């Protein structure tokens, strides 16, 4: 609040206009990047009610409904594990439209497969699509439906040893 | 307001339906990238003492 | 990477201190829906698309490629046998096609 120091700083020029420019720069980049990484879908995708998905279990990164935040169980524990003349700026998307975004995305990718970032989403069963995405890698869909029961149970053994390996190492 | 993410698009997803396209179209989009900046150069002494 | 859809081509084009890319994409519209199946059951055996996808119109099935609605008879040419019908979970019941049948038959 000095006001002979306002008046000795104002001989050295534009020196803050500079600094507060080179912030508002830094600002609005990371809502850019924000933005960039999270808003690359126009449609929100809802998944059905019936999680019926050939013995898929997708309850540890799809939303909770009883958690007024609206995030999956690896999400609520990821939120919980993560800890003058200045202000902080609050970005512009929260993290409860972030949430809804990589809901979007799960349920765009669950239900569609790679359909919906490609055009209008195409419903296909899951067990098909994992059939699609096998055949990606160069392994034939009799395989993938032989086994599907052995498989959604590595899927689901695999999904919980993730969820139990964030909890337990810091 | 408070800002709308996209409209709402419930997939019918069902396990034993699929959708086919039966038609398509060419799309063409833009892609601009800077690739070079103006070369400026600035004579350290002639620009402190002149 | 190489604009919204299916990558066709790209087309450069000179800008001041810049590039722009033109990006043909092939997207796909008008979609229909259709009962689909993994696998066909015939004669015992369990029949899987080689390349395309099972679909039905409601009464007859088909094989069709999977980013295109075109319908092709199910036969032995665009399928492939393997195990029975007693593995594949949602396997149906439908015919398949030989080819060479019609030229032992006259
Ligand atoms: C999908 O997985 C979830 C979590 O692994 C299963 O939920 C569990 O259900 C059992 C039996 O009802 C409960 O004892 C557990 O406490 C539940 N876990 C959690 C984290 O709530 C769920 O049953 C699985 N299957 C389906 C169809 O959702
Ligand atoms: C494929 O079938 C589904 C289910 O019959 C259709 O989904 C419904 O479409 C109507 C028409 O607008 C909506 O009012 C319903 O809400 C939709 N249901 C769900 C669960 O989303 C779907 O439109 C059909 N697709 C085509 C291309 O005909
Ligand atoms: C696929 O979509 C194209 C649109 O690009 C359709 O072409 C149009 O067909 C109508 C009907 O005669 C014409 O009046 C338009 O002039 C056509 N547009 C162009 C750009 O040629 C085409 O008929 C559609 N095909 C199917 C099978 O649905
Ligand atoms: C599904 O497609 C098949 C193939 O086009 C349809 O079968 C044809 O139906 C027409 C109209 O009744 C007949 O004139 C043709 O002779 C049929 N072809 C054969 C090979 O039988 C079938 O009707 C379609 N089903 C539905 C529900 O649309
Ligand atoms: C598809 O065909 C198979 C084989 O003809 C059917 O399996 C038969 O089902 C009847 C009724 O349950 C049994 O009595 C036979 O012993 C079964 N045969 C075999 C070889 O398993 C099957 O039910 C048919 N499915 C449909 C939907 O028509
Ligand atoms: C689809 O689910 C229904 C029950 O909702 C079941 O009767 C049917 O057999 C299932 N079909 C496949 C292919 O999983």
């Amino acid at each position: 609040d000095s006001t002979e120091c306002s008046n000795l700083l104002l001989q050295y020029g534009s020196f803050c206009t500079q600094l507060n420019r080179a912030l508002t720069g830094i600002a609005v980049e990371q809502d850019k990047n924000t933005q960039e990484v999270f808003a690359q879908v126009k449609q929100i995708y809802k998944t059905p009610p019936i999680k019926d998905f050939g013995g898929f279990n997708f309850s540890q990164i799809l939303p909770d409904p009883s958690k007024p935040s609206k995030r999956s169980p690896i999400e609520d524990l990821l939120f919980n594990k993560v800890t003058n003349g200045l202000t902080v700026l609050p970005p512009l998307l929260t993290d409860e439209m972030i949430a809804q975004y990589t809901s979007a995305l799960l349920a765009g990718t669950i239900t569609s497969g790679w359909t919906f970032g490609a055009g209008p989403a195409l419903q296909i069963p899951f067990p098909m699509q994992m059939a699609y995405r096998f055949n990606g890698i160069g392994v034939t869909q009799n395989v993938l439906y032989e086994n599907q029961k052995l498989i959604a149970n590595q899927f689901n053994s695999a999904i919980g040893k993730i969820q139990d390996s964030l909890s337990s190492t810091p | 307001y408070t800002m709308s993410l996209g409209a709402e698009n419930s997939v019918a997803y069902s396990n034993n339906s699929i959708a086919i396209p039966t038609n398509f179209t060419i799309s063409v989009t833009t892609e601009i990238l800077p690739v070079s900046m103006t070369k400026t150069s600035v004579d350290c002494t002639m620009y402190i003492c002149g | 990477f190489c604009g919204k859809g299916y990558h066709l081509m790209s087309f450069p084009q000179s800008a001041p201190h810049g590039v722009v890319f033109l990006h043909v994409t092939y997207v796909p519209a008008q979609e229909k829906n259709f009962t689909t199946a993994p696998a066909i059951c015939h004669d015992g055996k369990a029949h899987f698309p080689r390349e395309g996808v099972f679909v039905s119109n409601g009464t007859h099935w088909f094989v069709t490629q999977r980013n295109f609605y075109e319908p092709q008879i199910i036969t032995t040419d665009n399928t492939f046998v393997s195990g029975n019908c007693d593995v594949v979970i949602g396997i149906v019941n439908n015919t398949v096609y030989d080819p060479l049948q019609p030229e032992l038959d006259s």
